[PDB]
RNA sequence: AUGGAGAGUUUGAUCCUGGCUCAGGAUGAACGCUGGCGGCGUGCCUAAUACAUGCAAGUCGAGCGAACGGACGAGAAGCUUGCUUCUCUGAUGUUAGCGGCGGACGGGUGAGUAACACGUGGAUAACCUACCUAUAAGACUGGGAUAACUUCGGGAAACCGGAGCUAAUACCGGAUAAUAUUUUGAACCGCAUGGUUCAAAAGUGAAAGACGGUCUUGCUGUCACUUAUAGAUGGAUCCGCGCUGCAUUAGCUAGUUGGUAAGGUAACGGCUUACCAAGGCAACGAUGCAUAGCCGACCUGAGAGGGUGAUCGGCCACACUGGAACUGAGACACGGUCCAGACUCCUACGGGAGGCAGCAGUAGGGAAUCUUCCGCAAUGGGCGAAAGCCUGACGGAGCAACGCCGCGUGAGUGAUGAAGGUCUUCGGAUCGUAAAACUCUGUUAUUAGGGAAGAACAUAUGUGUAAGUAACUGUGCACAUCUUGACGGUACCUAAUCAGAAAGCCACGGCUAACUACGUGCCAGCAGCCGCGGUAAUACGUAGGUGGCAAGCGUUAUCCGGAAUUAUUGGGCGUAAAGCGCGCGUAGGCGGUUUUUUAAGUCUGAUGUGAAAGCCCACGGCUCAACCGUGGAGGGUCAUUGGAAACUGGA
């Protein structure tokens, strides 16, 4: 009938932070407080705070699970960034901060764990300023640290809250203590200056020395936050129930609504160039983005989607504009702190779960049947680690393929593909932990035990020395008589130039009919390895002389002659084995540049160069693909998780003597 | 389980108790009458009459069928 | 008479034989491309796989006690006569519980079943039947409990016990009543056993009240109750005949076959037990193995036949698996009970719970099959005196070109053969009256108005009439009136605006309707068969044109046809596949001429039946048609009965 909460009272927020910062504890406390006049599950939970609807998505911290952070920030409006008080900003805090910046999501910072030993609110704020270069300012002050932490001074209203217990109840609202009054006034001045740096009207009002009203200051903070120019910093301890109510109040006061957020732009299916703006309007056409897909053992497949514009009722038909198919919405569910509720309708700015959608994966657009809009999808990182996977029992390969398909639908960042050259199935993921979890899930949930290893590297062969060679084949002894003869000069071609066949035949000594057959025989014999079984590349074969018989000459005979010529050329030209070399670009803070270059040179690679980029450094190198195994883990260990890299096939290079000998021995036996 | 089904369970148990009591009584009377007829006793006719009374009351209660009661009476009164 | 088509391919060529292949029809179809609408149908064929969640069986207060509730309207004035308690009356009402009836129907499924399961025709003098109808006779007199409820105790829950009290149309004794049981006599009759009627006696139990009218507690209406005999309905058993593959399955059977006695059952019966005997089945296919629900019907075929057993109707069987009984008229019971088993779930760890092959839906399997929708308004069912409650039966709506049927995507004029594509002999030909342009229409579509039928009723209110009454109320019937629609403001109708939103698929070597240009060059590729492709490709890909169809068109799968290619209709065995190497001989098949007789086959007439729906013919109603409805015709190797004697069979 009528939406229980208006667009002006909706808050779609995500809790994000470094590992063990307290995201789950904070979410649990928030749910408990919203539910009182708690198991955390499902993509999003719906609650109510002070007449406002709050959708909460709790995100993972590990860099291995950046997919969840991406897919949540895509559909969310605001974010709460949690910081450990003792350490402030950490590497995954930085990563989630950059993701939120890329998605233009307003953020409020919350310094959790104030009661922990070593907690330093000022140091955490300084880390916000330095590590992130963020216009963040406190809107509160902590009275006490560690066990002494006992009150929070709200600076906007210059009011102290004293917490008398860890239960989160019986908070005393009092005036700021006199000894802390000067510090509170200084902090309020700093906050006002920070906001005024973005607001010109507030800047003039502050320069005029006139007192700032509470409502005016709250409005200015809201404007700056929703513009993503300011970051309010709060403090508390979710474990001991201090500051959670203040954090919720800040969520209401400063984080935006689906109206305050910037609009969404999509492309018409039939007019990709055409742009459609989908504002938060119930009366507009229905468009929503499916951001999560799971299987609930009780209700079946659940599709969690965020609705941007329009409304949609359960028990109807919608269009999957991305797939261009029709989906039956049979049931709509919303997950609360303790139970799931069936809801008959979903409006703009609501996160819900549909039951009965078939062939609707994450990132799909669900639009009204008549409409054909397509909203912007999500971009996820490319794989950073690759492993060759294979079932321990070959009888489960079909089960393995089906499990891989289902897992790829569940997880965008997990990829599986077959390599033609090596015939191996390779799984790519965001990290060792990611791949280990996926392997265990395949083993147990899908009952396909698999073993994983380093992917095989497809080597090549080449000729290092030039030589003129002859291939003759005479088979007149029995029955049909065959004759073939060729004289070919094999030359090391310029690396990367590929095979080049030249026909320097004079006088028709080799009939022009058989020359293509000679070239084809050379191509086949080069496809077959001459030193270790790998294809031969980068060779110039010049057919410069030969002989033929008016009857015995045949295409097969000349192919035999070409094969013999290649065999003798392999005997005489000292072939070598080539290995793929990857152009590798490594981005990291300069303080780890020496470690990165040392690791590159230890991987048998060479450092091509270095160059600043933004606030970090980029190192360009060439490393063997074989030596690039497990590089992401080493890079993260060297850079405290701050280093990233990309690698692309660049060229082939000669394998060292010992490595080539080992390869030859392995292939022979 | 249906409400009426639970109720029917209760009523079935009650009816079974009553029916088994009555059937046991009538069977005992029938056996006594048969023994008295087999070995002549001064109580023979009275026992046979009691057996017939209980047999007919059982047939009317539907514990046994009318034809079953008829067979019992026929054999009992042919022996007697 | 209503009905029957062939073609390619073995060769240098030929005729024959012979297989392979194609043109037709069909589908619960799937897939590929494409896709406008309406009507009527159809839609998990796979996993009788497992199932979250909601709903699918209740009803009766006019059977019963109790509890809650509190009108209408009592009393004191708090001086508030509008608000107040208990000392009342307490009506209209509601309910957990006892009791009655219904949960055995309705709905699902096809696992099992090769069997009197099913079909057809018969039989029961071997049977049973609540509710319903008719007739006749009754309903007399007493009693003891218990649920609920209160209290005490134990539990997470499921819920448990102990004590005390109270009802009934709950339960029980006694009284009278029999066509039922025993005995005796008599009469008549039949298909062995036996059946029907009459007369004597002995044993012998039934029941209940509720709501009203008249009020004389006497009479009495409706409903309900009991006994007996009939009707109706439903069920049970037996039997002839029919109904499937294999002998690379030949022996099977020991309660087995018969008799006697008893027990048991609604009922007959080795149904079961005790005894005696050694019988019973089987090449006319026993036994074993495999597969299968059967039928009406459905597809195909000229027919004979062949294939199938969705939707709809009948019969059967099953309800997680196996066994059992209870209650009951009826079950050995889908949403009952007990036990065992597998599996699953909850738990406070003490202990508890469950069965979608009901309707939706989930997971899974799959090439593949739908909404966790609306309403009891119609029809039907259960309960109720009735209003009414319940009803995922059912009536509707939603989805799917899945099928069939209907209508669109425009119509008239239009040479001036316009541009442009393709080909060209460079003249022209063709797309083409196609286009452009003028004129016209609005089926459709958009907008705005009007708007059905399906609805009969039941009940209630008025009278009239009929049995009974001493007379009413009531009961049956008849005529009137108020009211009852999920679909749905849907179908349909009217008015205005626009050709504007609405054509795709396959094929073009022969079979087989439709040919040319470029690209390729035994490659890429096509292909149902024969085959095509190596520079002149009507066979590969594209383009123009053409052909067939058209909201569908192609492909794949399966069935019948063509196939006389298992040949009864309707073929063969010298050389094409095919005469056992040859005797002797059993069963079986077949059998010379005449006469008399029988009526098993054979022929002919009558009667009953072969449900309904379906097919075919006719008619009627949706604007047509599909579809729907109503009559007719058809379908048996069917049965009973009466006739003929030529042939086959018997004497
Ligand atoms: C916020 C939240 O609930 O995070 C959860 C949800 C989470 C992000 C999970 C980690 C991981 O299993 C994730 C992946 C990517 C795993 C692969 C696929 O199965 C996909 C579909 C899957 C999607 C999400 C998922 C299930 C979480 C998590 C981290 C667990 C911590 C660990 C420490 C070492 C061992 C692991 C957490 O508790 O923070
Ligand atoms: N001392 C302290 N410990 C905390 C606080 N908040 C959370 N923790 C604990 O620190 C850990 C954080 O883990 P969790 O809350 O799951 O964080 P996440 O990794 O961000 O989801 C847990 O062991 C918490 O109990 C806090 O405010 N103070
Ligand atoms: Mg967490
Ligand atoms: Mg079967
Ligand atoms: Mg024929
Ligand atoms: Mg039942
Ligand atoms: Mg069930
Ligand atoms: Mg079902
Ligand atoms: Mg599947
Ligand atoms: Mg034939
Ligand atoms: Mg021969
Ligand atoms: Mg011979
Ligand atoms: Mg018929």
């Amino acid at each position: 009938m009528a939406r229980e909460f208006s667009l002006e009272k909706t808050r779609n927020i995500g809790i994000m932070a470094h590992i063990d910062a307290g995201k789950t504890t904070t979410t649990e406390r928030i749910l408990y407080y919203t539910g009182r006049i708690i198991t955390i599950t499902s993509a999003a939970t719906t609650a109510a705070w002070e007449g406002h609807r709050v959708n909460i998505i709790d995100t993972p911290g590990h860099v291995d699970f950046t997919v969840e952070v991406e897919r949540s920030l895509r559909v969310l409006d605001g974010a709460v960034t949690v910081l450990d008080a003792q350490s402030g900003v950490e590497p995954q805090t930085e990563t989630v901060w950059r993701q939120a910046t890329t998605y233009g999501v307003p953020r409020i910072v919350f310094v959790n764990k104030m009661d922990k030993l070593g907690a330093n609110f000022e140091y955490s704020v300084s880390t916000l300023h330095d590590r992130l270069q963020a216009n963040a300012a406190p809107i509160q002050l902590p009275i006490g640290a560690e066990d002494e932490f006992e009150a929070i001074i709200d600076l906007v209203e210059m009011k102290c809250f004293k917490y008398t217990n860890d239960l989160g109840t019986e908070i005393e609202e009092i005036e700021i203590p006199e000894d802390h009054l000067d510090r509170a006034e200084e902090a309020r001045a700093s906050l006002i200056e920070a906001v005024a740096e973005t607001s010109d009207e507030l800047m003039e009002k502050y320069l005029g020395d006139e007192e700032i009203s509470v409502s005016e200051l709250k409005e200015a903070i809201r404007q700056a936050t929703t513009n993503v120019e300011f970051y309010p910093v709060l403090c508390g301890t979710a474990f001991k129930n201090k500051g959670v109510q203040l954090m919720l109040d800040a969520v209401i006061d400063y984080l935006p609504s689906p109206l305050d957020v910037k609009p969404i732009i999509g492309h018409r299916a039939s007019n990709p160039e055409e742009e459609v703006i989908a504002k938060a309007d119930d009366s507009a056409e229905f468009a929503a983005l499916a951001f999560k897909v799971m299987t609930d053992p009780y209700v079946g497949k659940l599709t969690f989607f965020r609705v941007y514009s329009g409304t949609m009722t359960s028990g109807s038909y919608v269009k999957n504009s991305t797939k261009g198919k029709r989906e039956r919405v049979g049931r709509l569910l919303q997950m609360h702190a303790n139970s799931r509720q069936e809801i008959d309708t979903v409006y703009s700015g609501d996160i819900a779960a549909a039951v009965g959608l078939k062939d609707t994966g994450t990132g799909d657009t669900l639009c009204g049947e008549k409409n054909d809009i397509i909203l912007e999808s999500m971009e996820f990182p490319e794989p950073v680690i690759h492993l060759s996977v294979e079932p321990k029992s070959k009888a489960d390969q079909d089960k393995m393929t089906q499990a891989l398909v289902k897992l790829q639908e569940e997880d965008p960042t997990f990829h599986a593909h077959t390599d033609e050259e090596t015939g191996q199935v390779i799984i790519g993921g965001m990290g060792e932990l990611h791949l280990d979890i996926l392997v265990d899930r395949m083993k147990k949930e899908f009952n396909v035990e698999c073993n994983v290893g380093a992917p095989m590297v497809s080597y090549r062969e080449t000729f290092k020395s030039s030589a003129q060679v002859q291939g003759k084949f005479s088979r007149q002894s029995g029955g049909r008589g065959q004759y073939g003869d060729v004289h070919i000069e094999f030359t090391p071609n310029e690396t990367g130039a590929g095979f080049e066949f030249e026909n320097a035949i004079v006088g028709g000594v080799v009939p022009r009919e058989y020359i293509p057959s000679v070239e084809a025989g050379l191509k086949d014999a080069m496809e077959n390895g001459v030193l270790a079984g790998y294809p031969l590349i980068d060779v110039k074969a010049k057919l410069y002389d030969g002989s033929y018989h008016d009857v015995d000459s045949s295409e097969m005979a000349f192919k035999i002659a070409a094969s013999l010529a290649l065999k003798e050329a392999a005997k005489k030209c000292d072939p070598v084995i080539l290995e793929p070399m990857m152009k590798v670009t490594i981005e990291m803070p300069e303080e780890y540049m020496g470690d990165i270059m040392g690791d590159v040179t230890s991987r048998r690679g060479r450092v091509d160069g270095m160059e600043p980029r933004g606030n970090a450094q980029v190192v360009n190198a060439y490393v063997p693909l074989s030596e690039m195994f497990g590089y992401a883990t080493s890079l993260r260990s060297n850079t405290q998780g701050r280093g990233t890299y990309t690698m692309y096939f660049d060229h082939y290079a000669e394998v060292p003597k010992s490595i080539a000998e080992d390869i030859i021995k392995k292939n022979k036996g | 389980n249906i409400k009426s089904a639970i109720k029917r369970v209760k009523t079935t148990e009650k009816a079974e108790a009553r029916n088994i009591s009555q059937k046991s009584a009538m069977r005992t009377a029938v056996k006594n009458a048969k023994t008295a007829v087999s070995n002549n006793a001064d109580n023979k006719n009275e026992l046979v009459s009691l057996a017939v009374k209980l047999v007919d009351k059982a047939a009317q209660s539907n514990l046994i069928h009318s034809n079953k009661a008829d067979r019992i009476k026929s054999q009992l009164m042919t022996a007697n």
